[PDB]
RNA sequence: GCGGUAGGGGAGCGUUCCCGAUGCCGAUGAAGGCCGACCCGCGAGGGCGGCUGGAGGUAAGGGAAGUGCGAAUGCCGGCA
RNA sequence: UGAGGGCGCGAGCGAUAACGUCCGCGUCCGAGCGCGGGAACAACCGAGACCGCCAGCUAAGGCCCCCAAGUCUGGGCUAA
RNA sequence: GUACCGUGAGGGAAAGGUGAAAAGAACCCCGGGAGGGGAGUGAAAUAGAGCCUGAAACCGUGGGCUUACAAGCAGUCACGGCCCCGCAAGGGGUUGUGGCGUGCCUAUUGAAGCAUGAGCCGGCGACUCACGGUCGUGGGCGAGCUUAAGCCGUUGAGGC
C-alpha cells in the first residue's frame, strides 16, 4: 500500500524548494530524516515536516511498518501565488511575485 | 515494393597506387567507397568496399602539377591562412593528397566521414594484412 | 531597460539546459562513536559529547 | 513463376497466388479477369515484340476500396492564397490464381 | 439576437492543434506557429510527392547500370539495346532483377545486345 | 477546359435567435469539456465510440442577425 | 486600376558612365519567390503545376566523383 | 458613483455560482500553527467552502522512444531500429541515416530580409440601420396600381 501526505499553500518559491525535493527522492524514511536535517536550505524545515507528517499517516492510518518504509514519491507544484506592488526609480513601480508551493510526499511498503 | 538490402556483409580491396594518376584512381576509388558499384545500392546506409592503397607516393599528375599546385588549410587565427604546395606535401606525409582528393569527392553527411573511414592508405606497401587483400585495378 | 537587452525569449530547453548543474548534493556525514545518530566529519554535535 | 503485369498503367511482379493492390478495374466485385497483359515468365520469357504473344494471367476481383486521406494544401504566402484538398485514390485487390501463360 | 464567439474559436483551434502534434517546442502547442509550420509542411508534402517520382527513379536507374555494369556494358548501351530489342518491359523498377534472379537479368542483358547492332 | 493578387460571379459550412413547440429528445444522463488509428463530405464541417459532466436541448422545412479573428506598438485578464 | 519593374530592340538626355533617366514595339515578372537548367540568382534558357501512381517519353542543360546519365566513337588544336 | 486617483472641477474600477438540505466534517492521528491523513455526512467531496461545469498558456511527477564528430524556419518523403493496439494484413508513437526545403501578416518595382507588427494563451473586436434612389429579382394587379395619418377591432386578428 501506498501512504499520502501534502501540505498546501506554503509561503515559499515551488522552484527554490524543488532542489530540496530532489535530493530525497526515492530514499529510505532514515535516510531521508538524516539528509534533511543536514541540509543547509530553508525549504529542508517544510519538506522535512511534511515528510514526518507523511510517515505519521502512513504508520497510524495504513499500518505499515516504519522500520521499512520509503520516499516512494514526492514533488511540489506552485499554489496562487501573492502580487505585491513595488516602488521603483523615476515613478516607474513593478510588482514582486511572493510565490508558494504545495508540497507532496508519499511512502509505501518496503518490498515483497 | 523496392528491395530492401538486409544486413550486409563487408568486403576489403587491395588498390595499387604506382603510376596511377591521382584524380582518376581516387575517383574510381570513391566510387568502390560507396555501393554504387553492386546492385544492392541504398544511399541511406552505406555498405560500400574497405578499400585500401599502397605505395602512395609513387601517384603521378601532369603538368607542373608538382609545384604549382597549392593546398590550403586556414586556423582561426588572422593571418593564419596556411598554405603548403605538392612537392612538400610528398616530402613529409604523401597519402594526405589522396585522401584530400577523396574526401573532397565524398557526399558530404556523416556517412561520408564513415566511408572516409572505411579507407586505408599506405606508401610502404604492406598494412593491416588482416585476412580479405582481393587486389584490383 | 538601458544599453543591454535579450533579443529573444529564451526557449524551455535552453532554460533547463542551464539549470543543469543548480541540482544540490548531499551532506556528508559519518556515525559517531558515542550515539548510534549521524554527525558531519570533523564536529561535535549535541545528543552527544567528545574526549579530552 | 515470376511473372510481369502490366495493368492501371503500371507494372507489377506477381507470384502464383498473392494478395494486390492495383488500380481501379470496372468488373465484377468476385469474377474472374484474365491479364492478357503480360511480361517474362518463371523460367525465362522475354518480351520480345513488347507483349508476349501466346500468354496471360488469371485473377479474381477480391474487392473494390478506397485509398486512406491525402490532404493536399497548397499556400503561396503574401498573398493570403491557401488551398485544401482531401483525396482518396481508389483502388481494387486482385487475388491471383493460376499462371496459365 | 446576439451571438458570442462561443465554442467555435475554441473547436477550430483544437482542430488545428491535432495536426501540430509532433512538432518541436510552441510550434506544437501554440496554435499560430502551429498554423504556420502546418502551412509549410503541407507544401512540402505536396512538393515531395513528386520528389519521390525522381529520387525512386534515380535509385532504380544507378542498381540497373551497376549490375548492367557488371556484365560489360553501361545504363545508356542497356536502355539503346533494350528499347531497341523491342521489349517495352521493364518500367525501370522492374529491373530489380538485379537483386533477385540475376540469370533472367543476364538473358536480358544478351538480347539487349544482340538486338542492339 | 481548370497557375493566379486586386476584382466580379456561383455554390455551400458553422454560431445566436423565432415559426415548426400545449410538440419531440433528456437520469437507461441535456449543453459544455477531454480522447480517437472509426464513418460521411473536395472543403468549411457533420456523425459515431470511450471518458468527464450534471439539466437542459431542439429535427425535416423556413425565418432574423450584436454571425465566424492571427496580427490593428489593438482592448481586458491569465502566465512565461 | 491610374508609384510599376527587368530584359531585347529603336532613339532622346548623360559621358557611344550607371542596377541612371524619358519615350516607342515586343516580351516575361508583377499576378508564376509553383516546377527542371543557369552553383545560390522575381523577370536569361526550358516550361503554364485540378488530384493521386515506387509507370513511360522528351525540353533547356548535361552524361569523371560530390550528382542522375559516355572516363562513348572518329578527327584536329592548345602547354598556359 | 464606493475603493482608489486628483489641490480642485473631475476621473473611476473590479468583484454573481457548495448542496435538495449545513447534514459546514465530531473524535483519533502528524503539526507551533497553517495544512493534511483516517473516520463521518452526502447521489456525488474529482460539490470542502471565492467550493457547479475546470478549456488554453504555464509549472511539475512517472512512463515509452531518442541524443554527447554534429551545421539546424526545426518540417517533409523514403527505408530501418526500439516501443505499443491487433488472429490476419495492417495501424499508432518515437527518430537513426538519406533526398529536398530563404517563418506569418503588412507595405512593395521587388523580401528570406539588416523594412513594419505580434512574448505566449483566452475572451471582446470592425461593412450596419433609417429614409430616399438605382438596376436586377420572386410574386399581386394591370390602363391602371397603391394607400399615409387615423378610426374600428383584437390583445402576436386583422379590417376600414
Ligand atoms: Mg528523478
Ligand atoms: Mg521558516
Ligand atoms: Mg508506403
Ligand atoms: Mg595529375
Ligand atoms: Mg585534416
Ligand atoms: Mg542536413
Ligand atoms: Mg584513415
Ligand atoms: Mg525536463
Ligand atoms: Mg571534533
Ligand atoms: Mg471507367
Ligand atoms: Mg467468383
Ligand atoms: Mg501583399
Ligand atoms: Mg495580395
Ligand atoms: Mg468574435
Ligand atoms: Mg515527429
Ligand atoms: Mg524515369
Ligand atoms: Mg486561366
Ligand atoms: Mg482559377
Ligand atoms: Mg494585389
Ligand atoms: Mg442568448
Ligand atoms: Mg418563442
Ligand atoms: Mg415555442
Ligand atoms: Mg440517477
Ligand atoms: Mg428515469
Ligand atoms: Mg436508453
Ligand atoms: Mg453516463
Ligand atoms: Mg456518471
Ligand atoms: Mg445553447
Ligand atoms: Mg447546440
Ligand atoms: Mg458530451
Ligand atoms: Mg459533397
Ligand atoms: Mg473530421
Ligand atoms: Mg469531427
Ligand atoms: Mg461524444
Ligand atoms: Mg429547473
Ligand atoms: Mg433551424
Ligand atoms: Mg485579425
Ligand atoms: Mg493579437
Ligand atoms: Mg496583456
Ligand atoms: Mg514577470
Ligand atoms: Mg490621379
Ligand atoms: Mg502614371
Ligand atoms: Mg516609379
Ligand atoms: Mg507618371
Ligand atoms: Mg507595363
Ligand atoms: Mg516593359
Ligand atoms: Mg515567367
Ligand atoms: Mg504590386
Ligand atoms: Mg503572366
Ligand atoms: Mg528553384
Ligand atoms: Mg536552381
Ligand atoms: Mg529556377
Ligand atoms: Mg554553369
Ligand atoms: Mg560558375
Ligand atoms: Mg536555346
Ligand atoms: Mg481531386
Ligand atoms: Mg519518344
Ligand atoms: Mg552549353
Ligand atoms: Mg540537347
Ligand atoms: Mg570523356
Ligand atoms: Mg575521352
Ligand atoms: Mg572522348
Ligand atoms: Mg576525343
Ligand atoms: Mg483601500
Ligand atoms: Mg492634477
Ligand atoms: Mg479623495
Ligand atoms: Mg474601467
Ligand atoms: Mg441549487
Ligand atoms: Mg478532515
Ligand atoms: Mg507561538
Ligand atoms: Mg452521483
Ligand atoms: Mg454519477
Ligand atoms: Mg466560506
Ligand atoms: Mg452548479
Ligand atoms: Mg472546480
Ligand atoms: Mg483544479
Ligand atoms: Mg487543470
Ligand atoms: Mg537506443
Ligand atoms: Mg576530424
Ligand atoms: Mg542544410
Ligand atoms: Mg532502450
Ligand atoms: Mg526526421
Ligand atoms: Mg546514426
Ligand atoms: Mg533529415
Ligand atoms: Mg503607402
Ligand atoms: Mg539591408
Ligand atoms: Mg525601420
Ligand atoms: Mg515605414
Ligand atoms: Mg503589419
Ligand atoms: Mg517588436
Ligand atoms: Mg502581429
Ligand atoms: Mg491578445
Ligand atoms: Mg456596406
Ligand atoms: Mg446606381
Ligand atoms: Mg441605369
Ligand atoms: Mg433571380
Ligand atoms: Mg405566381
Ligand atoms: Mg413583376
Ligand atoms: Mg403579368
Ligand atoms: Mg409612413
Ligand atoms: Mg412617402
Ligand atoms: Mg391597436
Ligand atoms: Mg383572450
Amino acid at each position: 500500500m501506498e501512504a499520502k501526505a501534502i501540505a498546501r499553500y506554503v509561503r515559499i518559491s515551488p522552484r527554490k524548494v524543488r532542489l530540496v525535493v530532489d535530493l530525497i527522492r526515492g530514499k529510505s524514511l532514515e535516510e531521508a530524516r538524516n539528509i534533511l536535517r543536514y541540509t543547509n536550505k530553508r525549504g529542508a524545515y517544510f519538506v522535512a515536516k511534511v515528510l514526518e507528517s507523511a510517515a505519521a499517516n502512513a504508520v497510524n492510518n495504513h499500518d505499515m511498518l516504519e522500520d521499512r518504509l520509503y520516499v516512494k514519491a514526492a514533488y511540489v507544484d506552485e499554489g496562487p501565488a501573492l502580487k505585491r506592488v513595488l516602488p521603483r526609480a523615476r515613478g516607474r513601480a513593478d510588482i514582486i511575485k511572493k510565490r508558494t508551493s504545495h508540497i507532496t510526499v508519499i511512502l509505501g511498503e518496503k518490498h515483497g | 515494393k523496392t528491395y530492401v538490402p538486409k544486413q550486409v556483409e563487408p568486403r576489403w580491396v587491395l588498390i595499387d597506387a604506382e603510376g596511377k594518376t591521382l584524380g582518376r584512381l581516387a575517383t574510381k576509388i570513391a566510387t568502390l567507397l560507396r555501393g554504387k558499384h553492386r546492385p544492392d545500392w541504398t544511399p541511406n546506409v552505406a555498405m560500400g568496399d574497405f578499400v585500401v592503397v599502397v605505395n602512395a607516393d609513387k601517384i603521378r599528375v601532369t603538368g607542373k602539377k608538382l609545384e604549382q599546385k597549392i593546398y590550403t588549410r586556414y586556423s582561426g587565427y588572422p593571418g593564419g591562412l596556411k598554405k603548403i604546395p605538392l612537392e612538400k606535401m610528398l616530402a613529409t606525409h604523401p597519402e594526405r593528397v589522396l585522401e584530400h582528393a577523396v574526401k573532397g569527392m565524398l557526399p558530404k553527411g556523416p556517412l561520408g566521414r564513415r566511408l572516409f573511414k572505411r579507407l586505408k592508405v599506405y606508401a610502404g606497401p604492406d598494412h593491416p594484412h588482416q585476412a580479405q587483400r582481393p587486389e584490383k585495378l | 531597460a538601458k544599453h543591454p537587452v535579450p533579443k529573444k525569449k529564451t526557449s524551455k530547453a535552453r532554460r533547463d539546459a542551464r539549470r543543469s548543474h543548480h541540482a544540490l548534493t548531499p551532506p556528508i556525514l559519518v556515525p559517531c562513536p558515542e550515539c548510534k545518530a549521524m554527525k558531519p566529519p570533523h564536529t561535535v554535535c549535541p545528543e552527544c559529547g567528545y574526549y579530552a | 513463376m515470376f511473372a510481369i503485369v502490366k495493368t492501371g498503367g503500371k507494372q507489377y511482379r506477381v507470384e502464383p497466388g498473392l494478395k494486390l493492390r492495383v488500380e481501379k478495374l470496372d468488373a465484377e466485385p468476385g469474377a474472374t479477369v484474365e491479364l492478357p497483359v503480360l511480361l517474362l515468365g518463371g523460367e525465362k520469357t522475354v518480351v520480345g515484340t513488347p507483349v508476349v504473344e501466346g500468354a496471360s494471367v488469371v485473377a479474381e476481383v477480391l474487392g473494390h476500396g478506397r485509398g486512406k486521406k491525402i490532404l493536399v494544401s497548397k499556400f503561396k504566402a503574401k498573398v493570403q492564397y491557401r488551398r485544401k484538398k482531401g483525396h482518396r485514390q481508389p483502388y481494387t485487390e486482385l487475388l491471383i490464381k493460376e499462371i496459365r501463360g | 439576437p446576439r451571438a458570442k464567439t462561443g465554442v467555435v474559436r475554441r473547436r477550430k483551434h483544437k482542430k488545428i492543434l491535432k495536426l501540430a502534434k509532433g512538432y518541436w517546442g510552441l510550434r506544437s502547442k501554440s496554435f499560430r506557429k502551429a498554423r504556420e509550420t502546418l502551412f509549410a509542411a503541407g507544401n512540402y508534402a505536396y512538393a515531395h510527392r513528386k520528389r519521390r517520382k525522381r529520387d525512386f527513379r534515380r535509385l532504380w536507374i544507378v542498381r540497373i547500370n551497376a549490375a548492367c555494369r557488371q556484365h560489360g556494358l553501361n545504363y545508356s548501351t542497356f536502355i539503346h539495346g533494350l528499347k531497341k530489342a523491342g521489349i517495352e518491359v521493364d518500367r525501370k523498377n522492374l529491373a530489380d532483377l538485379a537483386v533477385r534472379e540475376p540469370q533472367v537479368f543476364a538473358e536480358l542483358v544478351e538480347r539487349a545486345k544482340a538486338a542492339q547492332g
